[PDB]
């Protein structure tokens, strides 16, 4: 956050040693939220 | 929801994802008059 | 305590009571900067500590009540600003009574509504840019003169000649502006205007290509 | 004697009107003239091109340095300003456009308004307390402005109200003179009341052919102290002259360095012994370009071409001069034209000093 | 215009509050019931450089700086929580995961950016992390134009739970690309912004605020706008406000003669000079006060 | 206008000009033709 | 929300005579109002309220823009 | 555009004919090619000079619109309400200071010498000499009986770029004018050369108006009291026949 922004919106991280792009992050996948019969649920 | 419902209409697979396209490296803005620009130039 | 403060600080009732308390100086004019100032403002405005608000059961019974109790019976019609102050104070007092379900409330509400309607009439008097009406000099009021079309049954001689045929105004008659120019008049068709007419001539009148009469002399026909 | 027959007239309040008298006396307890009044100055110029007069007018309008009142960042105290309607943008827009006649950039004011009443209280400009700088022996702005208004039980605290310097072109709050009259006295005019001539300008010579050299220019200044009007207006006029000269002298430093490669001057040797000079200067207006074109054209009647194209979206003035001489002779003629401009505005300085007593 | 008299008490989305409004010099009966929205801009009906062609207008820069059609534009940020999973607070780099690249978390104070600071693109205005160590579901300010945090509050929703409400304010002036319109339906886009010394001026010093092409009229036949300028020009000198409600008796011949009685010309045109050159036009130019209104179509949002 | 009116004004004949102003019946007839321009302009996009 | 400090068009210091022009105007209207409710003033169809001489006595010049903005500007205090 | 306060896509008004666009609030897309293959093809195939001539109607698309159509008429008009339509050397040079072409030579002119609009237009059309002779839109036999047309304004003739006589208006310089000035230049010198002359002739038309003026007022629409009686007397004849 030394540089708040260079007026250009970026979605990727870069290496501090050389500047190479490490990876990118836009949004969390959030699809494993649905993990694994109304009857046993209703019973519990 | 069905597999074949994705195809038909304007917001369908064919007319929105195949015949049309969302693209990067593009800009949009209101146009304006400028009499100092050539006909083949854009401000 | 946090949930109670968050609920009450967002109540417009609290802000209005706080403004009334600020007017006469019961609380500082500046909003609290530290939790102690917020607690003091709550104690002065609501009238009960947030800890003791959760213990007992009322809420509206002890909300601030303005210090100066002016005489609102002069609201029965340095006077005008005092009237505005009375309007504000009575509005607060009546709102507080409405919150508390005070007896004998609707009649006083109607009376103060009439008073505030009169005050609003005065305020609307203060809020006039002005108005003007362009008077007709012949009359003494708003101009009625217009350039609108007015129907009038023209004589039939304007459309048909003495032999019943329709008029065809298609001959342009041009007369010389100065006397020395000759010939005196030239009669041309629309196709021949550019080839025979210069600025030394002016369009006098049209002519019918059937009965050969001038348009301005159409009234000489026997109707 | 280029500049003669100047007349100066202040704009004063007529207290013979009962309505204005009563309103002022019961609002501000005002019974005599305000400390700062607008002043209309009408000036007659003879034997001078309309390019120079119009450039002087433009400089006096929005190219002369001027002072306004501005709020430093963080001056608007959010901790204390409880009013919900007097936003920072509105109040600072009000403050920036108050006409001031300042002495130095050190004065710092403050606006501390507390509303202990039950009615909306109007914050006027008399509620600006000077908190830093030497104490004022005469007000720098009128106390009758309406800065804002506070709802009952609200407050408005603003600190660090300082004096900021700038030119009127960048921001309109630095504008100095407002136009009130401009005419040519050496061109006859039609009576435009007649329906035959009401569609024309009125002058009997077309602007495509006329070259007037006897003008009348009338400008109004918004804030001048009553007992020193002739001292203020004169100063303003003189100021304008220096500014123009200064700007012209900048171009005079370009032509002097035509031997070395200079970015703002480009010289070409065309065919038929023709030479071309292109002068590109950034952040210049039509004033300098028009003056340069007019004086080069006067100096070289048989010039091949001259133009001062000022481009809006390029923020620059490009002066193109094509003439059938060599580079050295062209530069000599350009320096002569610049010297003519300088001496003309020096004569304007002298006439301004001589006229206004 | 004044979109609501209780604007400071409201946290609204995409709302513009124009500071200055004027009653038209030629008002109607509709202004007895609603507040007029616009200004009596001095409009010149002339060809000036070709920048007002094809339904464009030329706007005085000085008119913009003085507050003409200027106001504040509001946006809101309403963020909700998951009950006992998420929370409001500043994340830390060494625990929280997948923080947004090129963000700015240092402006947060107890989870929210303090009121009065300027938030620009890439700044995190609301801090929010979900406890799994932590995952960062923060809210970032994705707008090119910088805003100012106007109001921050933590109300309780219908489910008795805290959600974050933030109001962001934008200082909006009239800039190139903003759409303006007259009361006759002749809308236009601001094309050029000239200083006070480049605008044309009359012999008496009057200069336009807007310069509209004369070619906007003949095909659309907006005669009410031209009559309004003729009537409004005499109202200013006479110091009056007249009524121009539709179907009221008018006589343009008599209204034109009213201009001459006030010292003007019959046609309302005046001698004008070119501000850039100082050269007078060889034609009297029709200039006068025409009520213009700013349509809420901002180029900074489109 | 009355039933079985014979005058031409009752059937859309506008006797006035814009500079002179229209009456209420003339403005309604003008709005009848003006609305067609707006309707056909909308159709000139979808139908085309 | 108030009469501008300077004229929007040219920048003449309208604001320094604004407040007075407000209050004085009111009495003038009270002189010419006449048996009519205040909110019905712009519908009287018989009024001749002219403010030329008032603005002239204020010292403001005969500029179209300045008098237009002085007369026509709405005041937020009078509606809220 | 280096100005940070500009957020719009600015273009010449004569370029609106390609897109059927105007400035009432239209928005237009813009993407800059970055690939070498796509950047080559943009310059060679998709350049707007390739569609100066319409592939639909086989005629020109661009021209003067709404200010250089009436501006060219005033510039090429023979007589002005203030005498002959001439200008001195100083104002003749001022018409060429914006065209962005090479300036002509005014050395053979005294400061008091007068140049008419035909001479000024000629100095620009010498670069691409064409041959044109038609009747301008100014002349119309509908207006002929009630007007005194000038015999040097109803016949626009250009030979080898020299505007011999006539005025330039929608017929000659207007957009979409088949057989017009810019249609002939494109056929003989290329569509790119025609686009430069549209801009070049646009500046003379606009620079002429910088001190000639053009306006519309309410009195431009007002019939005289005597002519108003003639209009309703005509309408009464229609209602009499009806
Ligand atoms: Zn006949
Ligand atoms: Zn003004």
């Amino acid at each position: 956050k030394e540089k708040e922004n260079n007026q250009g919106l970026i979605y990727s991280y870069f290496c501090k040693i050389c500047g190479e792009e490490l990876a990118h992050f836009i949004q969390e996948d959030r699809t494993a939220d649905v993990g694994i019969n109304s009857k046993l649920r209703v019973f519990i | 929801p069905s597999i074949m419902r994705r195809l038909p209409r304007k917001e369908g697979r064919i007319r929105k994802s195949l015949l049309g396209s969302q693209v990067w490296s593009i800009s949009r803005s209101t146009i304006c008059g400028n009499s100092d620009l050539h006909l083949d130039e854009v401000g | 305590t946090k949930v109670l403060l968050t609920e009450i600080l967002l109540d417009p009732m609290y802000d209005y009571a706080a403004t009334v308390a600020r007017i006469d100086g019961s609380i500082p004019m500046h909003k609290p900067r530290t939790p102690k100032e917020a607690e003091y403002e709550f104690k002065t405005v609501i009238g009960r500590t947030p800890a003791e608000l959760l213990s007992q059961k009322e809420f509206y019974d002890k909300i601030y009540t303005s210090k100066y109790r002016p005489d609102f019976t002069q609201l029965t019609r340095r006077d005008e600003e005092k009237t505005s102050t009375l309007i504000y104070l009575r509005a607060y007092e009546l709102f507080l009574k409405y919150l508390q379900n005070a007896p004998n409330f609707n009649s006083e509400l109607a009376e103060f509504k009439t008073y505030e309607n009169a005050y609003g009439e005065q305020k609307a008097l203060l809020a006039q840019q002005g108005f003007y009406n362009i008077f007709d000099p012949n009359t003494g009021r708003a101009d009625q003169r217009t350039r609108l079309f007015e129907y009038k049954r023209l004589p039939i001689s304007t459309l048909y000649d003495e032999r019943g045929l329709p008029h065809k105004w298609t001959i342009y008659v041009y007369k010389a502006v100065d006397s020395s120019q000759k010939p005196a008049e030239i009669e041309v068709t629309r196709k021949d205007v550019i080839k025979k007419i210069d600025n030394h001539y002016a369009l006098a009148d049209l002519r019918c290509s059937v009965c050969h009469v001038l348009q301005h002399e159409v009234g000489q026909l026997n109707i | 004697k280029i500049f003669q027959n100047v007349e100066i007239k202040p704009f004063l309040i007529d207290f013979s009107n009962l309505f204005i008298k009563n309103a002022a006396k019961k609002l501000f307890q005002l019974e005599e003239q305000l400390p700062l009044v607008p002043v209309n100055v009408v000036m007659d110029f003879k034997g001078i091109s309309r390019a120079a007069v119009h450039g002087l007018s433009r400089v006096l309008q929005d190219e002369i340095p001027n002072y306004m009142l501005d709020i430093k960042p963080g001056g608007y105290k959010i901790e204390d300003s409880t009013d919900l309607f007097m936003t920072e943008q509105f109040i600072r827009n009000r403050i920036n456009f108050i006409p001031i006649y300042a002495k130095n950039e050190t004065l710092v004011f403050a606006l501390r308004s507390l509303n202990n009443s039950c009615e909306v209280k109007t914050i006027y400009s008399r509620d600006l307390i000077q908190v830093a700088g030497p104490k004022l022996k005469y007000p720098i702005f009128n106390p009758t402005f309406e800065i804002g208004f506070l709802q009952p039980g609200k407050s408005l605290i603003i600190e660090d109200i300082y004096i900021k310097k700038g030119i009127g072109r960048k921001h309109a709050a630095f504008n100095l003179a407002v136009k009130t009259h401009f005419s040519h006295l050496d061109i006859e005019q039609y009576p435009t009341d007649k329906k035959e001539y009401m569609a024309l300008s009125g002058y009997k010579q077309s602007s495509m052919t006329s070259d007037p050299r006897h003008h009348r220019l009338g400008l109004c200044f918004p804030a001048v102290p009553l007992p020193h009007i002739n001292q203020a207006v004169r100063t303003y006029l003189k100021n304008a002259c220096r500014i123009i000269i200064g700007r012209i002298q900048s171009i005079q430093k370009i032509y002097e360095n035509f031997e070395e490669p200079q970015p703002e001057l480009v010289l070409f040797s065309m065919d038929e012994e023709k030479t071309k000079a292109i002068i590109t200067i950034k952040d210049e207006t039509h004033t300098i370009g028009n003056l340069l074109k007019t004086y080069i054209y006067e100096m070289i009647p048989d010039i091949s071409f001259v133009g001062y194209q000022c481009v809006p979206h390029k923020q620059e003035m490009v002066l193109t001069i094509i003439h059938k001489a060599s580079q050295e002779d062209l530069i000599t003629l350009l320096e002569k034209s610049i010297q003519n401009i300088i001496q003309t505005f020096q004569i304007l300085e002298k006439n301004v000093d001589e006229l206004i007593a | 215009g004044w979109y609501c008299f209780s604007w400071p008490y409201r946290v609204d989305m995409n709302r513009f509050f124009q500071f200055y409004n004027e009653m038209p010099l030629v008002k109607t009966i509709a202004h007895n019931y609603v507040i007029p929205n616009g200004l009596n801009t001095i409009v010149a009906y002339m060809i000036y450089g070709g920048y007002n062609q094809e339904d464009s207008v030329i706007v005085s820069q000085s008119f913009i700086d003085r507050g003409g059609f200027a106001g504040t534009f509001y946006r809101e940020e309403k963020v909700e929580l998951e009950s006992d999973i998420e929370s409001f607070g500043k994340p830390d780099p060494l625990i929280t995961k997948n923080l947004k690249p090129g963000a700015n978390y240092e402006k947060l104070v107890d989870g929210f950016v303090p009121v009065g600071t300027v938030v620009k693109k890439g700044d995190i205005i609301i801090g929010k992390v979900a406890k799994i160590k932590y995952i960062d579901r923060s809210v970032m300010y994705g707008f090119d134009e910088p805003a100012v945090v106007d109001a921050v509050m933590r109300p309780h929703g219908p489910n008795d739970e805290i959600f974050g409400l933030m109001r962001l304010r934008y200082e909006r002036n009239l800039n190139i690309g903003d759409k303006m319109s007259s009361r006759s339906g002749n809308k236009g886009i601001a094309a050029l912004a000239l200083p006070t010394s480049d605008m044309p001026f009359t012999e008496d010093g009057l200069q336009p605020d807007l310069i509209v092409n004369p070619h906007s009229h003949p095909s659309r036949m907006t005669n009410g706008q031209m009559i309004e300028t003729t009537v409004g020009l005499a109202n200013a000198l006479q110091g009056v406000v007249t009524d121009g409600t539709a179907f009221l008796p008018i006589n343009v011949q008599l209204l034109s003669e009213r201009l001459a009685q006030e010292g003007l010309r019959f046609n309302g045109c005046q001698k004008m000079f070119n501000g850039q050159t100082g050269e007078y036009f060889d034609a009297a130019i029709f200039i006068g006060p025409t009520y213009h209104q700013r349509l809420q179509k901002f180029v900074l949002d489109d | 206008y009355p039933r079985f009116a014979l005058e031409a004004q009752a059937y859309g004949f506008i006797c006035n000009s814009y500079i002179a102003g229209l009456t209420s019946p003339e403005f309604i007839f003008g709005e009848m033709n003006g609305r067609f321009d707006l309707i056909n302009k909308a159709l000139s996009t979808s139908s085309t | 929300m108030l009469i501008p400090v300077v004229c929007f068009t040219c920048g003449f210091p309208i604001g320094t005579y604004a407040a007075i022009f407000d209050k004085a105007r009111t009495e003038y209207i009270k002189t010419k109002m006449g048996g009519t409710l205040p909110q019905n003033i712009p519908l009287d169809a018989s009024l001749q309220i002219e403010l030329k001489d008032l603005i002239t006595a204020l010292g403001i010049p005969m500029r179209v823009c300045c008098r237009t903005h002085l007369i026509t500007t709405l005041d937020y205090r009078k509606y809220y | 555009l280096e100005n940070p306060k500009i957020s719009t896509f600015q273009m010449n008004v004569s370029a609106c004919a390609w897109y059927n666009a105007d400035f009432d609030g239209d928005q237009m897309n813009l993407w800059v090619p970055w690939s070498v293959m796509s950047r080559v093809e943009a310059e060679l195939l998709c350049s707007v000079r390739n569609w100066f001539i319409s592939t639909k109607s086989s005629g020109p698309v661009n021209g003067q619109v709404q200010d250089s159509t009436v501006g060219s008429f005033l510039l090429t008009r023979t007589n002005t309400p203030m005498g002959k339509n001439v200008m001195n050397k100083l104002h003749a040079m001022g018409l060429f200071q914006t065209t962005q072409t090479d300036p002509p030579c005014f050395a053979n002119y005294s400061p008091t010498d007068l140049l008419d609009g035909k001479s000024v237009v000629s100095m620009l059309l010498r670069q691409t000499p064409i041959n044109y002779q038609r009747a301008p839109t100014w002349y119309s036999e509908v207006y002929a009986p009630y007007m005194h047309y000038n015999k040097q304004d109803i016949s626009t003739q250009i030979r080898n770029g020299e505007l011999i006589e006539g005025v330039l208006d929608k017929k000659a310089v207007g957009a979409g004018s088949s057989g017009g000035i810019y249609h002939l230049i494109s056929r003989r010198y290329g569509p790119q050369q025609a686009l430069k002359m549209i801009f070049a002739t646009q500046q003379l038309a606009l620079n002429y108006v910088r001190n000639a003026g053009f306006t519309v007022s309410t009195a431009d629409m007002l019939l005289t009291p005597e002519a108003h009686q003639e209009v309703q007397e005509i309408i009464n004849e229609l209602l009499l026949e009806s």
